[PDB]
RNA sequence: AAAAUGGAUAA
RNA sequence: GGGGACGGGUGAAACAGGAUGAUCCCGCCGAGACCGCCGGCCGCGCAGGCGCCUGCCAAGACCGCCUCUGUCAAUCAAGGGCGAAGGCCGGGGGCUAGAAGGCGAUCAGACACCACCGUAUUCCCGGCCGUAAACGGUGCCGCCCCGCGGCCGGCGCGCGCGUCCCGCCGGCCGCCCAGGGAAACCGGGAGGCUCCGGGCUCUGGGGGGAGUAUGGCCGCAAGGCUGAAACUUGAAGGCAUU
């Protein structure tokens, strides 16, 4: 372990605050969500903290809150 | 309370002088 | 019945012991033996006692089980006399003071709630429920302090499950509530998905209101279980 | 000097604390200067220990126990022995005794 | 049966029996009554003496059974029964007068009104 | 009429003037009780000493 | 429970 | 309604209350205060401070954040607001404590301490006042700084899946590695200084006289803020050790 702050292992930037990275950036990624008619990308932000809306539905696909958004329906991981 | 009773006692003879000074003015 | 067939002097020289009947609901329905002076003078024998309330515990009211009802009391107030025995009939219900120290302990939630429910009789009681939220099983901290949302809920829900198990109750089925202890009992279900709570138990339901004329009440706390 | 860091009281982020009195002098000191030691004793002496219980004619009925905390003040508790004057190394440790 | 209320105050300890209603006093006794120093009035010897004069009279009036509703001076102080408080059960043990439930019955504060020497205490 | 007690056991002098040493006493007319009382002068285990008063034992140890 | 005092000046 | 004798009170007492029935209990009734235990190396507030029940409004940090601008910042004269307690003004209140006042004991004398009684006050609503050992006796932003911790508020990742484990930030704290200092000791600074220099603001210069005098100004007052000199004196004073 001679590692030196210009090469830091990933997954201690990973674990440090978003502004005290040797490079710093977003936390937050797209997540996909599954909705009727689609078995394809329904890709929305990771940590909504509004309604986002079935799409051509009335029901809100994902849950608010102050963390990651939550949905009550199927869901598809990150970006595939 | 030592010093606080001097504070006392200064305040009462400033209390004293404005009366006096009304008397003599 | 210990002065009229005995000797005491100057103001038990002349006094009776009439007894003391408490409601069907208990199995022992003897309180005791009350003196009062013997009929003379403007007010009557037992006019007196008509007014004079008795204070027994549930305990020695239903015997057989001792650690449960031991140190609950229950407040019984003469209502008629009937054959020389007064009757009695619910005044207010009152665990003791050995009951009420042993539950408070520090670290945990308290939480007391003030509740006015009118009986069909017409008597509006004022039942006093206190609740303590303990540790969830195995905690990290010994402290059980918890969050907010889930305090007024155990408020909300104390309000909302004294409505449920004490809906349109007459006061028999007040009072055979409080003889079972059925209603703290439901108090741990309601709040049991919530933070675990620990003495979830009526403290007080005092007789706020009382209608006069409740003959009818007394005769249904008196012998409506033959009927039932 | 300051003869204890907490000097004197627990109160700390407050400012401010309620205030109680000794049960002995009835000196109001802030709650955080204050002794306060739980007490729970059987309320007849444990001398009087199963003499009632003998007595008593209820089965299974347990002698009463007192749950109160008692608060005294700084002054009236070192007077009363319920805390002596602890030495300079002394005074760090807690470890209630 | 009885209700043996001892008030166990400092300065007297009382002890006076009513019956169920607490209207009628079978019985009025008090440690004062038994002893000529002011200062030893509360005392345990006073206690037996007022007691047992006391249980004769409510053997006479014909109650045995007594349930102790001791008490402590309370209200805004104290909160701790005096010497007297046992010394009068102990009298209840010389007669053995069967007992029953024994709970305190101090007048207790909700929340107090203020008790007397100032914020500075009694200096004695 | 007075009891009658020998001491079970001794306990230690009081009155910082020395002179009570406590014993504890029973009684042979009676159920032996183990009450605690003082006494004035030299007492030895088993001995006997006259307890006037009986109803009330001393101060507790 | 009740207890106040002690000259200056060197040692 | 009892019912039956002294009841307080103390260190021991004494003054008061009582056969006009005292103390004591128990059922009331009226009043105002107060929100016990839970009540804390808890929390929240810009401090002073802040703890019954529900309802009601507005508010605040912190965290989360693939939101928005785009230097809008720091710190402060002068000025504006708030500020415990006590005081004071005009209404109210009025339970309890209780400045004054009386009183008992207390001693040489206590007019002090300890009892007993009690007005102002405490309480409330509109005002003033502007002080505190207003304390962490440590200004305000800024940044690096070593391990073991406890609590607390969000906020994540894996484990079996727990109110776990590792923590990520904002605080609340205890021990303390350096290092500093006359030391007590701070060490999330009182460290990174004589190897001295991030910025803004206040404030001191031996000890008395002296927060005194006067000149203002503010206040109904009580007083507050600013603020002398003449004159004196050799010590005053900090932390330590015996």
């Amino acid at each position: 372990m001679n590692v030196d702050l210009l090469y830091p292992d990933p997954v201690e930037e990973q674990r440090k605050h978003k502004l005290k990275r040797l490079v710093q950036g977003p936390n937050s990624y797209f997540l996909e969500i599954k909705c009727a008619g689609c078995q394809d990308i329904v890709v929305v932000y990771s940590h909504a903290n509004t309604p986002v809306f079935c799409p051509g539905c009335t029901s809100q696909i994902s849950i608010p809150t102050g963390g990651k958004c939550a949905f009550t329906s199927q869901v598809e991981r990150y970006r595939q | 309370m030592r010093a606080k009773w001097a504070k006392k006692r200064m305040r009462k003879l400033k209390r004293k002088r404005r009366h006096m000074k009304a008397r003599s003015k | 019945k210990k002065i009229t067939q005995r000797k005491n002097p100057d103001p038990y020289l002349k006094k009776e012991w009439y007894p003391v009947i408490a409601p069907a609901h208990f199995k022992s329905r003897h309180i005791g033996q009350t003196p009062v002076t013997k009929t003379a003078g403007l007010r009557v024998a037992t006019d007196v006692i008509n007014h004079r309330v008795y204070e027994v515990n549930l305990g020695d009211l239903n015997p057989g089980a001792e650690d449960l009802n031991g140190n609950t009391k229950f407040y019984l107030q003469t209502q008629l006399v009937s054959d020389g025995k007064c009757l009695t009939n619910f005044h207010g219900m009152d665990i003791t003071r050995h009951k009420y120290g042993s539950l408070f302990r520090k670290g945990c939630d308290c939480i007391d709630v003030f509740m006015d429910i009118p009986t069909t009789d017409g008597y509006l009681l004022r039942v006093f429920v206190i609740a303590f939220t303990d540790r969830f099983r195995f905690q990290r901290r010994k402290n059980c302090h918890v969050k907010g949302r889930v305090i007024r809920m155990m408020r909300a829900g104390i309000y909302e499950t004294l409505h449920n198990e004490l809906g349109k109750v007459s006061i028999p089925v007040l009072v055979t509530k409080l003889s079972n202890f059925e209603v703290n009992a439901k108090l741990t279900e309601a709040l049991q998905k919530i933070t675990m709570c620990r003495d979830v138990m009526i403290r007080r339901v005092k007789v706020v209101k009382r209608p006069r004329n409740t003959m009818e009440l007394l005769s249904t706390m008196h012998d409506s279980n033959q009927v039932r | 000097p300051v003869k204890r860091r907490n000097n004197g009281r627990s109160k700390y982020n407050c400012g401010h604390t309620n205030i109680v009195r000794c049960q002995n002098c009835h000196r109001c000191v802030p709650k955080d200067k204050v002794i306060k030691r739980f007490t729970i004793r059987n309320i007849v002496d444990n001398t009087i220990a199963d003499d009632v219980l003998n007595a008593c004619v209820i089965q299974g009925f347990a002698i009463p126990k007192l749950y109160n905390k008692v608060q005294y003040c700084v002054s009236c508790s070192i007077h009363n022995h319920i805390v002596r004057v602890r030495s300079r190394e002394d005074r760090k440790i807690r470890t209630p005794p | 049966f009885a209700v043996c209320h001892i008030y166990a105050g400092k300065n007297d300890t009382f002890i006076h029996v009513t019956d169920l209603s607490g209207r009628e006093t079978i019985g009025r006794v008090s440690g004062g009554m038994k002893v000529k120093r002011h200062c030893d009035e509360p005392s345990a010897y006073a206690a037996m003496q007022a007691t047992q004069d006391l249980i004769e009279i409510i053997t006479d009036r014909g109650i045995t059974a007594v349930h102790i509703k001791i008490r402590a001076d309370g209200g805004t102080g104290k909160r701790v029964y005096g010497q007297g408080g046992s010394a009068a059960i102990r009298a209840l043990v010389r007669g053995g007068i069967k007992i029953g439930r024994i709970e305190d019955s101090t007048p207790i504060p909700t929340d107090r009104t203020r008790h007397k020497g100032g914020r500075r205490g009694r200096r004695l | 009429e007075p009891i009658n007690a020998r001491v079970i056991e001794v306990l230690g002098r009081t009155s910082s003037r020395g002179g009570i040493t406590q014993v504890k006493v029973e009684f042979m007319t009676g159920e032996k009780r183990q009450i605690i009382r003082n006494v004035i002068g030299p007492v030895r285990k088993d001995d006997i000493l006259v307890l006037m008063e009986s109803e009330r034992e001393a101060r507790r140890l």
